[PDB]
């Protein structure tokens, strides 16, 4: 679904 | 007995909940304040509290051993259908059988049952979210006993959209291994009577909470003057 708020707090 | 690579686990999540878990709650001022004056009246606050505590939680699972190997598509199930459920465990140290509510280092920051329904929540949500504080207290885990059954969690191999279970499963393996040694050796008696099974259960009690308190989100942000304040990240994880 795309999640580039939680993926940029993952990375 | 506890093997050196089960005492390597229990300091990298007492550190990496210290880390994410600050018992002064400074950063509580930069929220939007909270008002009690007025229907939906604390949704502002605590929205911005939730928020705050999602970004937490990631950083906690990030520290997770093992959890990095996973793929990042497995990653964003896995925090995405937890979070409310941590957030819920976590905020167990704020928790307080006195008057039953989350104190937070004051009054402002105190936050009890009617603070609650003004976020948009009845009883039906409530009561059930505060039986779960209460048990959980009772139980008066170990710090380490915290940490852990936050980080077990957070790798649970039966949530749905899971594509490596297998992978997934194998830390969470790791991780029961080292709670179920741990009550054994450092949790003594009647501290330790089927502490373990207490603590499993209230992962299913968490599942029922989470199921009910998500159907609430979506009536809750199902209408866009609601919707409209919240933060990003909530809407993002939580779905939108
Ligand atoms: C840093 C900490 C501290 O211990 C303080 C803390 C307290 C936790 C609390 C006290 C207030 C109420 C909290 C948020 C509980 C929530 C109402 C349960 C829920 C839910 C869902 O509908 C999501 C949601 C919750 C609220 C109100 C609206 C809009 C958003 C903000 C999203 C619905 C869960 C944990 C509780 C959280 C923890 O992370």
């Amino acid at each position: 679904k795309n999640h580039p708020m939680l993926m940029n707090l993952l990375k | 007995k506890l093997s050196e690579e089960q005492q390597h686990i229990i300091a990298i999540l007492l550190d990496a909940h210290h880390k994410t878990y600050d018992p002064t709650y400074a950063d509580f001022r930069d929220f939007r304040p909270p008002v009690r004056m007025s229907p939906l009246s604390m949704l502002p606050h605590l929205a911005d509290l939730v928020s705050y505590s999602i970004q937490k939680v990631i950083g906690f699972a990030k520290m997770i051993p093992g959890f990095r190997d996973l793929t990042s598509d497995d990653q964003i199930v896995l925090l995405k259908s937890s979070a409310i459920e941590v957030i819920m465990l976590r905020s167990n140290q704020s928790f307080t059988m006195d008057d039953m509510s989350w104190d937070c280092g004051s009054q402002d920051y105190k936050y009890d049952v009617t603070d609650v329904s003004k976020a948009g929540h009845t009883l039906e949500l409530i009561e059930p979210l505060i039986k779960f504080q209460v048990g959980l207290k009772k139980l008066n885990l170990h710090e380490e006993e915290h940490v852990l059954l936050m980080a077990i969690c957070i790798v649970s191999p039966d949530r749905p959209g899971v594509q490596d279970a297998k992978l997934v499963e194998a830390i969470q393996d790791r991780l029961s291994n080292t709670l179920q040694t741990y009550i054994r050796c450092r949790h003594p008696p009647p501290g330790s009577h089927q502490l373990y099974a207490k603590m499993i259960q209230k992962l299913a009690d968490l599942r029922s909470l989470n199921e009910e308190h998500s159907k609430q989100y979506r009536s809750l942000s199902f209408q866009p003057e609601n919707s409209m304040k919240l933060t990003p990240l909530v809407l993002e994880v939580f779905g939108n």
